[PDB]
């Protein structure tokens, strides 16, 4: 979300476009614009955490299993604690022992 | 001699000695098998 929040979407980038218009930008491509392509990339920018244990690596050795996604209990949280996501998606896979 | 006594009792099947326990137990651990890997991580 603080790449391509829906207020963000509107408000930033309406801005941008009428500051292009208003230098003329549609008029001829001449100008330079400032981010007016934003609703073009929502959910591409930053969007993701991706993080290999090496120490589950290096226990584990040449074959094992690659990857996991992990989604949390609260969706829109992982920006707000990245560190406290990755840990809870790491929760899962893990040696056991009962 | 077997026929008509515990040689026939075979024949019957669980009839004398048998438990429930491990019976449930190898029910459940099939169920395991057949359900686990197709079971999601999450």
């Amino acid at each position: 979300p603080a790449a391509d929040a829906i207020a963000k979407l509107i408000i930033e980038t309406t801005g941008n476009l009428l500051g292009y218009f208003l230098l003329g930008g549609f008029s001829s491509a001449g100008t330079i614009a400032a981010d007016i392509i934003m609703p073009f990339l929502v959910g591409t920018i930053a969007a993701w955490l991706q993080w290999k244990n090496t120490g589950r690596a290096t226990e584990l050795g040449w074959v094992h299993y690659w990857e996991l996604y992990q989604q949390g209990a609260e969706t829109n949280s992982w920006s707000l604690a990245a560190l406290a996501a990755l840990r809870g998606g790491f929760l899962v896979g893990r040696s056991e022992t009962v | 001699s077997s026929g008509g006594g515990p040689a026939v009792v075979n024949n019957y099947g669980d009839i004398h000695t048998a438990n429930y326990d491990e019976f449930y137990k190898g029910q459940q651990r099939r169920e395991a098998q057949q359900q686990a890997p197709i079971l999601p991580v999450r």
